[PDB]
């Protein structure tokens, strides 16, 4: 339902999350279109204590890097 | 399976997921039942009881 990147939850913005069993992704919804969990992709709700199921993961800063 | 065999084949989903996207159908964002599951889930039971 949620990644939990640094202590915080992630929640897809048009998308579900799935996964191979080794990568996750964020993609559609009546497609397997899979896409890099960036930061513009998903939006922060909570603190994650409170979702259930929430996997750890790690997300993509677009910013960072440069 | 949510809608999805409505429309050709039936595709697993988990219930909070479906019910997430059944929020997030009337304008309110999936962090409301993720974050008030609970809640939802006795609300529903009762109602159904
Ligand atoms: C909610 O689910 C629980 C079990 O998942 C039901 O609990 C049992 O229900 C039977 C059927 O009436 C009762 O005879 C038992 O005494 C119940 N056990 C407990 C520990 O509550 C419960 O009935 C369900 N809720 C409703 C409104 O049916
Ligand atoms: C899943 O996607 C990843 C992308 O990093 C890829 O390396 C992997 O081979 C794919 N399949 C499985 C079974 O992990
Ligand atoms: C995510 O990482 C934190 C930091 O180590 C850890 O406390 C927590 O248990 C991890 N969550 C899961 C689901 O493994």
């Amino acid at each position: 339902p949620a990644i939990c990147h640094d202590g915080k939850a992630h929640f897809p913005r048009e998308g579900v999350f799935v996964s191979n069993g080794t990568h996750w992704f964020v993609t559609q919804r009546n497609f397997y279109e899979p896409q890099i969990i960036t930061t513009d992709n998903t939006f922060v709700s909570g603190n994650c204590d409170v979702v259930i199921g929430i996997v750890n993961n790690t997300v993509y800063d677009p910013l960072q890097p440069e | 399976s949510g809608w999805t065999f409505g429309a050709g084949p039936a595709l697993q989903i988990p219930f909070p997921m479906q019910m997430a996207y059944r929020f997030n159908g009337i304008g309110v964002t999936q962090n409301v039942l993720y974050e008030n599951q609970k809640l939802i889930a006795n609300q529903f039971n009762s109602a159904i009881g």
